[PDB]
C-alpha cells in the first residue's frame, strides 16, 4: 500500500524482488510502503 | 468481445455473418455462422472423417451414428449450445482474456508477392488540367499502389472463389465418432514454423459423463480444445515425435509404456504434468528453444518492418501488436487447472488421458435449454438431474486383452480388458535418456495477465482479405485397428473378482465362495464381501415372514447397519511412514493377498510393494558429469567459479531426483491408482446388490394387505436408506483412496530412494575426484588455501537427499481435491445474523441454502459470541425448510444452539417437526426442557431435562445416532441422557421445522444441525471455545457492564451475598453468617477510566463503586483486608480478568496479586488481597449477579 500522490487513498502497488546478484535467491521486499501505527482508543487499561 | 446470441439455422445468407463457404479445396460447402471476431461455429458434422466406417476399423469407447446432426432442428440446438458454453466461458475473467487472445492471435501474414515486410511500391493517380500557364502534369495523387499486400493464410473461401472471409477458429460438430472431441489444422507446415494456421474444432456438447460422484462441465472439454488450438495458431506446434511416457502397462505380461505427445500433457492440465516442468527443468528438448528463437525472430519483424509500415490496415497490426505482447512461456504454463480454478469445476485429474482403460465410461443426455445455463449446471455439478442417454447400447468395447480364466482346462469366466489407446513404445525410454547439464542450469496464476480484454475489442474488424493461394494441402483419416490377445491363466485376476460381483437377475444370492459362484450354471449367486450382511441375513433365513412395516423397518435398519459397519471396516497399523488405516476387505474383494490369515496380517509382515503385480521397473539414466576445464586465477575470483560449480553440481542432482520421482509416478503410482479405480468398483456394486434387495424385499410386501399410506412412508423411507448408504459408500471410496496413497508414497520412501541414493553415491566420488584434479593443477594458491577449499568443494550424502514427505503430497493433490475439501460440510444449516445498518439478514451459509421465512418483528441483540434472535412479540415463528429435515429411518443428526429464556413456567412449545405424531419435538415443561422424539409406530421418548431456569443461557446440544441407537443429550458441558432408541423407527415428519415463542420471550442464538452424531469431546469444546470472546459475563451469562447494579458472591459459597461492616472505625466485606442470613446483601458498581466503556472487556482496569456516601474500594495496608473509603482518589485501580473453564465466574487483581476470600475469623470471612497458597485456588473466582 503506497498512499495516493493526489487523493485520500492508499493505491496498491507490487511488491520488489531481488534482481541484484545471484539467479540461487529470490525474495520479495517486505519493509515498503507506508509506516503503520495501532495505537490504543480508550486507553483504560493499565499503560505498562 | 460480445457473443452473437441472436443468430438461427434459419438465419438468412447475409454474405457478412452467415455464409456458405467451401471445405478446403473440395467439392463440398457447408454453412458457417460467425459469433465473434474470427471464431466461427458450424453445427453441421465435419466433412473429414466418411460418416460411414467399417467394423474392423472403428475404435474402443466410439459411439457411430450417420444420422446425428443430419436435421435442421438438431444443427440449431447444437449451435445454441455452442453459444450458451461460450456466454458461460466469456462470463469470467478468465474465459474472456482466452477469447480476446484467440481473436487477436492471428496467424502471421506472408510478405508481399515480390517479398519482405517492409513497404510497397508508390504509384501516382490523378493529374491536374493543364492550366494557364503550367502544365501541371505532375500535379497529382500519391498512392501506395498495394494496400494490405499482406497475403493472408487465415480465410473461408466462399462456393464462387470470389470472396473470402476471415477466420481463426471453426467450431463443427463431431466426426465420424459421435464422442471425440479434436483439434485439427489447416496446414501442417504452417503450423511448425511459426507462421501459424487456422484451426478447426470437433466437439459434441450433448453428452458428458459422470467420474467418482460428479459430472464434467464441456465448457472444460472446449477450454481444452481451444487452448490446443492456440499452439496451432502461434505456429509452435511440436513434431510428432516429441512424445513421453505416460503410463507403464501393468496389466501386460511385458515391458510396454504408454506414451503421450507434450501438447496434450501440457494442455490436458491435472497432476501428470507437475511431475514434468519443475524447476530446474529435468525434461528438455530442441523444440524449446526454437520455438523461442522463432518467436523472437518474428517479433523482431514486426516491431521493425510492420509497425513503421503506414500502407496496411489496422486491422492486422493491431490484431499482431497484441499477439506478441503475451510469451511464448504463458502459453506452455497455461493448462486447466488454472481454468479449474477460476470456474470452480471438478475434473478427473490423474491420467485423465487414459481413462479409457481405468474404468468404463456412461453417457448421460444434455438439454441446454434446461440443464445448462450461462452459469453452468442447473442446481451445480453434483445435483443436476439427468438422463442416461439410449446411445450407450451402441458403444464400441474391443479389449485390449481377453483374460480366459480356466479350471482343469474349462472356463469358467472371461474378462475384457481394454487399452488406453495411446502410442506405445517397447523401446525403455528412461534407461536411454540424458539428463543434460550444460542446458537449464539454473532457475532453481500470471500466464494471461499481459492480454488487454479492451484494446482488442477496440480493434476494427477485418474486411478486405487478400489470400494467399496455397493455404490448404489436404486432410489425412487415420485409421486404427484395435488388436485383442487371450491370456490363459489360473490364479483369477482383479477383474475375474470385479466382475463376479456383478449380476442381472432380479432375484439372486450374495455368496463368499468365487469357485462356486462362477461354477454356477444357474447363475443366481454373486459374489460379495459383506460378510456382517450375509450373516445376518442367513440368520434372520427360516423366521417368520416379513408382513407388517414395523418388521420391514426393523429389517431395513439392520441390513443399513451391517452394510456400513462392513464397507467402512479399517484396522489401524504402525508403518515407518507414521500410521495407516488399512482397509480390511480390500484383500477378499480384487484377491489380493487373500492366500490365507487375515489381509491386514500379510500387508504388516511384507511391504506395500507386494500389492503391484510388477516391481522392480526402475532404469538409471544417463549421466553426463563434466569435468572443470586451466588458466590460473587468484583465489578470491577462482572461489566464484568453483561455487557455481558447486550450484550446477547441486542442480543436476535435483534433475536427477526429479527424474526418478517421475519414473515412480509412471511406473508405480499408475498400479496403485488403478487399485484405487478398481477398488471403488466393487464397492459401486455392492451398493447396487444391496439397493436390488431392498428393492426386491419392497416390492413383495407392496402385495400384502396394509394401507397405502404405511406403504408410501415405506417407500419414501427406502428412498432415503438410498441416500444414506450413498454416503457410506462415499465414505468408504475416502478412506480407500487414503490409505492407498499413503500406501504409494511410503512405497516410494522404502523403495526407490535408497536407489537413487545409491546411484549418486557412486557419482559423487567422480565429481570429487574431478574436483580435486582441477585444484590440484591450479598453481597460484596456497597449500593451505588448496586444502580448505578441498574441504568446502565436497559433497557428501547429505549434499544430494532431496526428499521431502510434504512435498510429494501436496503434488500428488489437484485443484479437484481442494475445491471438494472447499464444499465438504457436515452441517445442513448453521445459522447466520447480522444486523448491519436497518438490513437484518439471517440465512443459512453451509450451502444447503435453507429457504428461511421469519416476521419482519423480530430482532437481533448480542446474545453471547454474536447476533442472536429475539423472539419478544407473542405468536412470532421462524420456519426453516430443507428436505434433508424430513429425516427417516436409517439417519444421525444433531441439533444444537444457545438458548436464554427471559419469561418464567407453564408448558410452552419451541422448537418442533411433527406431523401428527411422527418427529420429534422440544419444549418447556416445569422449570426444565422436555425432549420428545415419535415414530410413525406409536412408540414414544419423552426426557425431561431439568435446571433450565429463566434470566440463564444454555446451551442445548443434542445428538441422533442411528449406527449405534444411541442418543445424547447435553447441557452446558456435562452429559445429561445416553438413552438407546433401538426402538423407535422411521420418523419421518416434514421439510420443515418451526421455531415458536407462544408468549415466552427467548433468545436463540448458533442454531445449527448436523448431518452426523456428535462427541462428548466436540461439545465441550465448542462451549468452551464459543464463550472465549475476550468478554467477562456475569453469573446468568449476559455480557459485563459498566455502572449496572450487582451483587457479590464468591464461588465457593454461592448463595452467600457479601455485605459491608464496621470493625475498629473501618468498613470491610464480609459473608453473611449462618444464623444472620438474611441481611440484604450490599450492591456493588463497576466504573472505568473511559466511562463512554459499557461492556466489560479482560484485562480492564477500573474502579469499583459501592453505594449513600458513594463509597470505594481501597487495599488496606495494616491487615490486608479490602476496606472502604469516600473518595475515588484514594481508591485502587482493580484489574478484571475471568478463567477460561469458569466462564461466568470473574477474578479480579491488584498488583498482580488475586483478591479472595479468608478463613472463617470469629463468624466472618473478610475480602482480602491474599498472598498465601493455603487458600484453595477456587476461592478468588468471583460471580455478580444482576440486581
Amino acid at each position: 500500500i503506497k498512499l495516493k500522490k493526489d487523493s485520500p487513498v492508499g493505491e496498491i502497488l507490487t511488491r520488489s524482488k531481488y534482481n541484484q546478484n545471484s539467479k540461487y535467491i529470490n525474495y520479495r521486499d517486505l519493509y515498503i510502503g507506508e509506516k503503520f501505527i495501532i495505537r490504543r482508543k480508550s486507553n483504560s487499561q493499565s499503560i505498562n | 468481445m460480445n457473443i452473437n446470441d441472436n443468430l438461427s439455422i434459419n438465419s438468412p445468407v447475409d454474405n457478412k455473418n452467415v455464409v456458405v463457404v467451401r471445405a478446403r479445396k473440395t467439392d463440398t460447402v457447408f454453412k458457417a455462422f460467425k459469433v465473434a471476431p474470427n471464431i466461427w461455429v458450424a453445427p453441421e458434422r465435419y466433412y473429414g472423417e466418411s460418416l460411414s466406417i467399417d467394423e474392423e476399423y472403428k475404435v474402443d469407447g466410439g459411439i457411430y451414428d450417420s444420422n446425428f446432426l443430419s436435421q435442421d432442428s438438431e444443427k440449431d440446438k447444437f449451435l445454441q449450445a455452442i453459444i450458451t458454453l461460450l456466454k458461460r466461458i466469456n462470463s469470467t475473467n478468465a474465459g474472456e482474456k482466452l477469447l480476446s487472445l484467440i481473436s487477436t492471435a492471428i496467424p502471421f501474414p506472408y510478405g508481399y508477392i515480390g517479398g519482405g515486410y517492409y513497404a510497397p511500391n508508390m504509384i501516382t493517380f490523378g493529374s491536374a488540367p493543364k492550366s494557364n500557364k503550367k502544365l501541371n502534369s505532375l500535379i497529382s495523387s500519391t498512392i501506395p499502389f498495394p494496400y494490405a499486400g499482406y497475403r493472408e493464410t487465415n480465410y473461408l473461401s466462399s462456393e464462387d472463389n470470389k470472396s473470402f472471409y476471415a477466420s481463426n477458429i471453426v467450431i463443427f460438430g463431431p466426426g465420424a465418432n459421435i464422442v471425440e472431441n479434436n483439434t485439427v489444422f489447416y496446414k501442417k507446415e504452417d503450423a511448425e514454423n511459426g507462421m501459424g494456421t487456422m484451426t478447426e474444432i470437433w466437439f459434441q456438447p450433448f453428452l458428458t459423463y459422470k467420474y467418482d460422484e460428479f459430472y464434467i462441465d464441456p465448457a472444460i472439454e472446449l477450454i481444452k480444445c481451444l487452448i490446443k488450438s492456440l499452439y496451432f495458431l502461434y505456429g509452435i506446434k511440436p513434431s510428432d515425435d516429441l512424445v513421453i511416457p505416460y503410463r507403464l502397462r501393468s496389466e501386460l505380461e511385458n515391458i510396454e509404456y504408454s506414451q503421450l505427445n507434450i501438447v496434450d500433457l501440457l494442455v490436458s492440465g491435472g497432476i501428470d504434468p507437475k511431475f514434468i516442468n519443475t524447476d530446474p527443468y529435468w525434461f528438455t528438448d530442441n523444440y524449446f528453444s526454437n520455438a523461442k528463437k522463432v518467436f523472437e525472430d518474428h517479433r523482431n519483424i514486426y516491431e521493425t518492418q510492420i509497425e513503421g509500415n503506414n500502407a496496411i490496415g489496422n486491422d492486422i497490426k493491431l490484431r499482431l501488436k497484441q499477439k506478441f505482447r503475451i510469451n511464448i512461456n504463458d502459453i506452455w504454463e497455461l493448462n486447466l487447472n488454472y481454468f479449474s480454478k477460476e470456474f470452480s469445476i471438478m475434473m478427473p485429474d490423474r491420467f485423465n488421458n487414459a481413462l479409457k482403460h481405468f474404468y468404463r465410461k456412461q453417457y448421460y443426455k444434455i438439454d441446454y435449454p434446461e440443464n445448462y445455463s450461462i452459469n453452468g449446471f442447473v442446481n451445480g455439478q453434483i445435483n443436476v438431474q439427468l438422463s442416461l442417454s439410449d446411445r450407450n447400447q451402441d458403444i464400441i468395447n474391443k479389449p485390449e486383452e481377453i483374460i480366459n480364466l480356466l479350471n482343469n482346462n474349462v472356463s469358467l469366466m472371461r474378462s475384457n480388458i481394454y487399452g488406453d489407446g495411446l502410442k506405445s513404445t517397447v523401446d525403455d525410454f528412461y534407461s536411454n535418456y540424458k539428463i543434460p547439464y550444460n542446458r537449464a542450469y539454473e532457475y532453481h496464476d500470471s500466464s494471461l495477465d499481459n492480454v488487454n480484454i479492451g484494446v482488442i475489442d477496440n480493434i476494427p474488424e477485418i474486411i478486405d482479405v487478400n489470400p494467399y493461394k496455397e493455404n490448404c494441402d489436404k486432410f489425412s483419416p487415420v485409421q486404427k485397428i484395435t488388436s485383442t490377445r487371450e491370456i490363459n491363466t489360473n490364479i483369477p485376476w482383479p477383474i475375474n473378482y470385479l466382475q463376479a460381483q456383478n449380476t442381472n437377475n432380479e432375484k439372486f444370492s450374495l455368496s463368499s465362495d468365487f469357485v462356486e459362484v462362477v461354477s454356477s450354471k444357474d447363475k443366481s449367486l454373486v459374489y460379495s464381501f459383506l460378510s456382517n450382511v450375509m450373516f445376518y441375513l442367513d440368520s434372520i433365513k427360516d423366521n417368520s415372514p416379513i408382513d407388517t412395516d414395523k418388521k420391514y423397518y426393523l429389517w431395513l435398519r439392520e441390513i443399513f447397519r451391517n452394510y456400513s459397519f462392513d464397507i467402512t471396516a479399517t484396522q489401524e497399523i504402525n508403518t515407518d511412514c507414521g500410521i495407516n488405516k488399512v482397509v480390511t476387505w480390500f484383500g477378499k474383494a480384487l484377491n489380493i493377498l487373500n492366500t490365507s490369515d487375515s489381509f491386514v496380517e500379510e500387508f504388516q509382515n511384507l511391504g506395500p510393494i507386494s500389492l503391484i503385480n510388477k516391481k522392480e521397473n526402475l532404469s538409471m539414466p544417463i549421466i553426463e558429469i563434466y569435468g572443470i576445464p586451466m588458466l590460473g586465477l587468484p583465489l578470491n575470483d577462482l572461489n566464484e567459479k568453483l561455487f557455481n560449480i558447486y550450484l550446477k553440481n547441486i542442480l543436476y542432482f535435483k534433475k536427477v531426483y526429479f527424474n526418478f520421482l517421475d519414473q515412480w509416478w509412471t511406473e508405480y503410482y499408475s498400479q496403485y491408482f488403478d487399485l484405487i479405480c478398481m477398488a471403488k468398483q466393487s464397492i459401486l456394486a455392492q451398493e447396487k446388490l444391496i439397493k436390488q434387495i431392498i428393492q426386491n424385499k419392497l416390492q413383495d410386501l407392496f402385495k400384502a394387505d396394509i394401507s397405502m399410506d404405511k406403504l408410501n412412508l415405506m417407500n419414501l423411507a427406502t428412498e432415503k436408506t438410498f441416500i444414506d448408504l450413498s454416503n457410506e459408500s462415499q465414505i468408504a471410496i475416502n478412506n480407500i483412496n487414503d490409505f492407498l496413497n499413503k500406501s504409494a508414497i511410503c512405497v516410494f520412501d522404502t523403495n526407490i530412494y535408497p536407489k537413487f541414493i545409491s546411484f549418486m553415491e557412486q557419482c559423487i566420488n567422480s565429481v570429487n575426484s574431478n574436483v580435486t584434479a582441477f585444484i590440484q593443477k591450479c598453481t597460484n594458491i596456497t597449500e593451505d588455501e588448496k586444502l580448505q577449499l578441498i574441504k568446502l568443494n565436497t559433497f557428501m550424502n547429505i549434499d544430494f537427499e532431496f526428499f521431502d514427505i510434504q512435498s510429494i503430497k501436496d503434488l500428488i493433490t489437484s485443484e479437484t481435491d481442494l475445491i471438494k475439501e472447499e464444499k465438504e460440510s457436515d452441517y445442513n444449516l448453521f445459522l447466520f445474523t447480522l444486523q448491519e445498518d436497518n438490513n437484518k439478514v439471517i440465512e443459512d451459509i453451509s450451502g444447503k441454502n435453507t429457504l428461511v421465512k421469519y416476521s419482519d418483528s423480530i430482532s437481533l441483540v448480542y446474545g453471547v459470541n454474536g447476533d442472536a434472535l429475539y423472539l419478544k412479540e407473542p405468536d412470532e415463528s421462524v420456519s426453516f425448510s430443507n428436505k434433508a429435515f424430513e429425516n427417516g429411518l436409517t439417519n444421525s443428526f444433531s441439533i444444537c444452539f444457545w438458548l436464554r429464556n427471559l419469561g418464567e413456567i407453564i408448558t410452552s412449545k419451541l422448537i418442533e417437526n411433527k406431523a401428527d405424531n411422527c418427529g420429534w419435538e422440544i419444549y418447556f415443561e416445569n422449570n426444565g426442557l422436555v425432549f420428545s422424539i415419535v415414530d410413525c409406530n406409536g412408540n414414544e421418548e419423552n426426557i425431561y431435562l431439568s435446571d433450565v431456569i429463566s434470566k440463564n443461557w444454555y446451551y442445548i446440544s443434542i445428538s441422533i445416532d442411528r449406527l449405534r441407537n444411541q442418543l445424547l443429550i447435553f447441557i452446558n458441558d456435562k452429559l445429561i441422557a445416553n438413552q438407546s432408541i433401538e426402538q423407535i423407527l422411521n420418523i419421518y415428519s416434514s421439510n420443515t421445522i418451526s421455531l415458536v415463542n407462544e408468549n415466552n420471550p427467548i433468545y436463540i442464538e448458533g442454531l445449527s444441525i448436523l448431518n452426523r452424531s456428535i462427541t462428548s469431546e466436540e461439545v465441550v469444546n465448542n462451549y468452551f471455545s464459543y464463550l472465549n470472546n475476550s468478554y467477562i459475563r456475569d453469573i446468568s451469562g449476559e455480557r459485563l457492564e459498566y455502572n449496572k447494579t450487582y451483587e457479590l458472591y464468591n464461588y465457593v459459597f454461592p448463595e452467600n451475598s457479601l455485605y459491608e461492616v464496621t470493625e475498629n472505625n473501618n468498613i470491610y466485606l464480609s459473608i453473611k453468617d449462618t444464623n444472620n442470613l438474611n441481611i440484604q446483601g450490599a450492591k456493588f458498581k463497576l466504573i472505568n477510566i473511559d466511562a463512554n466503556k459499557q461492556y466489560v472487556q479482560k484485562w480492564d482496569e477500573g474502579v469499583v463503586c459501592l453505594l449513600d456516601e458513594e463509597k470505594y474500594v481501597d487495599i488496606s495496608s495494616e491487615n490486608n483486608r479490602i476496606q472502604l473509603v469516600n473518595s475515588k482518589d484514594t481508591a485502587k485501580r482493580i484489574i478484571f480478568n475471568n478463567d477460561i473453564f469458569m466462564p461466568n465466574c470473574l477474578t479480579f487483581a491488584y498488583n498482580n496479586k488475586y483478591l479472595s476470600l479468608s478463613l472463617r475469623d470469629r463468624n466472618y470471612n473478610w475480602m482480602i488481597c491474599n498472598n498465601n497458597d493455603n487458600i484453595p485456588k477456587a476461592a478468588h473466582l468471583w460471580a455478580l449477579k444482576g440486581i
